[PDB]
């Protein structure tokens, strides 16, 4: 848990980097990697609803990068 | 990966706009929802993550400021109602780093885009109504003249383009006369004759320019350290022979004289820092030898009066929010900010918001916002001793009386959210250190009743006896003992008593040459005759106790006396390298046509200087030596116009008129004021 909330942190970074839709097959597996990830822990989509200072972490990091 | 989001970084904008209207606008929605404060803070710290290498990853950076400063240009309706304040100073302290850093043979396009879209959004303004910290910045901004280049210049032309904007005069009508003030150097077009016509305007509307003049000096005192007002100020009020004559006229008067004073105190301001002119800045006012009857300093910060609206301490409260406001700059002040947004515990929503609406402070600072451990206190008054011991006999003040600090961090467990601040505050500086130190020591061991008759007896006179026994520090045990004015003052609300002495003594160790001999090092005469009063008032007390009940107290009236010659008194004194600057002033001035006129202002130029370095605290009397010295540099340059250009018709009469006029202006005068005249 521990690092699983960092991870699910770096998770959700990754995800909304590579949702792009330039390359077709690269794009397809990230969204795919994307779509089995939300649904693995099957509470991370409740869970990055919930954390509104994480969602807003992630965006800032995002804006730095 | 890294090359898209640096270089590539136009397609994935909008994807990550696309990204973020998947949800309908949710993810700015609820950025704006909540104020986007903490968003702002996490891009200040990222920018606080960059400056290491000025060259190399600086595109990368200035890529990202600009898309920050395209993101934050993209959405303009509520942000100023949200937050301003942050984004000026934000704005502010990035400028002047830029300014500071900057040299030769840089990058420069990019900041000056990063400048131009600033202005494009200063420009654009939907709430027009700006406020006063916006022309202050504006100010400060246009100090840069000297250094800059022809393109830099033209850019400033565009920045000042604002100026010519008839609407809201009155910041025009404020400020105008400084923006054409600030233009004192010579080689230019002067590049703002409109700016010029508006303060001739302004000037002209009021048919005065004498009272209203000093007005406008106290209008600029409020400004920041680099002026370079006072010369052409000066300048055009000396031959206006009316201000000395309505001055004259006017000395009826009880106060209101400190201007000199005033350009003295802004002459120490900024004095390690570079721009050392601030001295022949201060030495263009040849009009003087008129302010008189001013004992000492005063006091200043009226707000206090505003401040004591709340009984309790809450006007501490209020004190603690305005140097967490102050606390602005760089690194290890982000903690604060962060401390602030911390500030939101059970106080908040029990006893802070109840009047933090009214004032005017109030009205952009809070609105951005809306139980611990227990422990003993006996180990920490057994590790007095070693507080002792590190009080003083050691340099380097500052981690000095950091251990002070670490022993003062030990919670008197009475007033939670003091602690609390006292804890989270690990980064200020010593002067917020000691200030902390002193308010917080006071009241918690005021507070504490069956603790305070046995340490705060003891440990206090054993510092003083330390730091006074020939172990003392560079002028900072003053700011130390400053601890008795809160003693004096704040500290004797709690143990009511109709005795201020009673209260002293329920506080203080009631010491007798612990604090005589400091206030004789400090050469401060306030304390010094307080606590002469007060110690002959106890030594008659005792006197009388000894009496009921049936150095060395009596060698005391010689310190007094020295106290009283180291006044400078008439009343106070008995009522109870020259010769080679004369030297070399005569030969400088010992022959007619000679161009030495200039070497010899400039050794008068820095022996006043060195004179001006040496008078510290701006306190002792005297300065009317200095006064004389400057008329005759006046005078020394009415001669090397007189020795070069006499022809047309006795233009020495006028002259020697105008020496007549000063002389009666100088009838107000004594042997000390006109013996070096």
């Amino acid at each position: 848990y521990k690092v699983l909330i960092p991870h699910l942190v770096i998770r959700s970074h990754f995800d909304e980097v590579k949702s792009i839709a330039n390359q077709i097959q690269e794009d397809w597996k990230s969204l795919l990697t994307d779509c089995f990830p939300k649904i693995l822990v099957n509470i991370l989509p409740y869970f990055a609803y919930e954390g509104t200072r994480d969602s807003g972490m992630a965006q800032q990091r995002e804006t730095a990068t | 990966l890294k090359s898209i989001l640096e270089i590539l970084s136009k397609s994935p904008d909008s994807y990550q706009k696309i990204l973020l209207a998947i949800c309908e606008q949710a993810a700015e929605t609820n950025n704006v929802y909540k104020k986007h404060r903490i968003l702002k803070i996490y891009h200040l710290f990222v920018s606080l993550l960059l400056k290491d290498i000025k060259s190399g990853l600086g595109g990368a950076w200035a890529f990202v400021l600009r898309d920050v400063i395209y993101t934050l240009i993209h959405y303009i309706n509520q942000r100023p109602s949200c937050i301003m304040d942050v984004s000026l100073r934000s704005f502010s302290l990035c400028c002047d780093l830029l300014s500071q850093v900057c040299q030769t043979a840089v990058t420069y396009c990019k900041d000056a885009l990063e400048n131009h879209l600033h202005v494009i959004v200063g420009t654009l303004i939907p709430l027009v109504y700006e406020q006063v910290e916006v022309q202050k910045q504006v100010l400060d901004l246009l100090k840069y003249l000297v250094i800059d280049n022809k393109d830099n210049e033209n850019l400033y032309i565009t920045i000042k383009l604002l100026d010519p904007f008839p609407d809201h005069v009155v910041f025009k009508d404020l400020r105008i006369t400084q923006q054409k003030i600030k233009y004192s150097r010579g080689p230019f077009s002067l590049l703002e004759e409109i700016n010029h016509f508006l303060s001739v305007s302004v000037y002209d509307a009021l048919p005065l320019t004498r009272l209203e003049g000093l007005k406008d000096l106290r209008r600029q005192l409020e400004l920041h350290k680099d002026q370079m007002v006072d010369i052409m100020r000066a300048s055009q009020d000396n031959p206006q022979d009316g201000i000395m004559v309505k001055l004259v006229v006017n000395l009826l008067q009880l106060s209101k004289m400190a201007i000199n004073h005033t350009g003295e105190k802004e002459v120490l301001e900024a004095v390690g820092s570079c721009l050392g002119e601030v001295g022949p800045i201060d030495f263009s006012t040849i009009a003087i030898q008129h302010s008189k009857d001013a004992s000492y300093t005063k006091a200043l910060k009226l707000f206090e009066d505003k401040e004591l609206q709340w009984t309790f301490i809450m006007l501490t409260y209020l004190n603690n929010t305005l140097v967490e406001d102050c606390v602005k700059v760089r690194s290890a002040a982000v903690t604060c900010l962060k401390n602030i947004l911390a500030t939101k515990t059970g106080h908040s929503f029990w006893e802070i918001y109840k009047m933090t609406t009214d004032p005017m402070l109030a009205y952009l600072q809070p609105f951005r916002t809306s139980p611990l451990s227990e422990n003993h206190d006996i180990w920490i008054k057994t590790l007095t001793c070693a507080f002792l011991d590190s009080g003083g006999t050691k340099c380097e003040i500052l981690q000095l009386l950091k251990p002070m600090c670490e022993v003062k961090t030990d919670f008197c467990q009475t007033v939670l959210p003091y602690l609390i601040h006292d804890i989270l505050l690990q980064d200020t500086n010593e002067s917020w250190r000691n200030l902390l130190s002193t308010h917080v020591q006071g009241f918690f061991t005021s507070c504490l009743r069956h603790f305070s008759q046995t340490s705060r007896s003891t440990t206090p006179a054993n510092l003083d006896s330390e730091s006074e026994h020939f172990f003392r520090c560079c002028l900072d045990k003053k700011s130390q003992r400053t601890m008795l004015a809160v003693v004096d003052y704040m500290r004797r609300q709690k143990r009511p008593s109709s005795g201020t002495i009673f209260n002293d003594a329920f506080w203080l160790d009631l010491n007798y040459l612990e604090v005589a001999k400091v206030a004789q090092s400090c050469a401060a005469h306030f304390t010094a005759l307080l606590y002469a009063e007060i110690y002959a008032d106890k030594k008659s007390m005792d006197d009388q106790e000894k009496r009921s009940l049936a150095e060395t107290g009596i060698s005391l009236q010689d310190l007094l006396l020295e106290i009283y010659r180291s006044i400078g008194e008439p009343d106070s004194l008995y009522g109870c390298s020259y010769h080679e600057s004369l030297y070399n002033a005569l030969q400088s001035l010992r022959d007619r046509e000679f161009s030495t006129f200039y070497e010899s202002l400039k050794y008068a130029r820095v022996k006043e200087v060195e004179e001006m370095c040496k008078r510290s605290l701006e306190s002792v009397y005297s300065l009317y030596p200095t006064l004389s010295r400057l008329q005759a540099i006046g005078e020394l340059e009415s001669i090397g116009e007189l020795f070069s250009r006499s022809v047309t018709h006795r233009q020495l009469s006028e002259v020697y008129i105008k020496w007549q006029k000063h002389s009666q202006l100088l009838k107000d005068s004594d042997f000390s004021f006109q013996e070096p005249i």
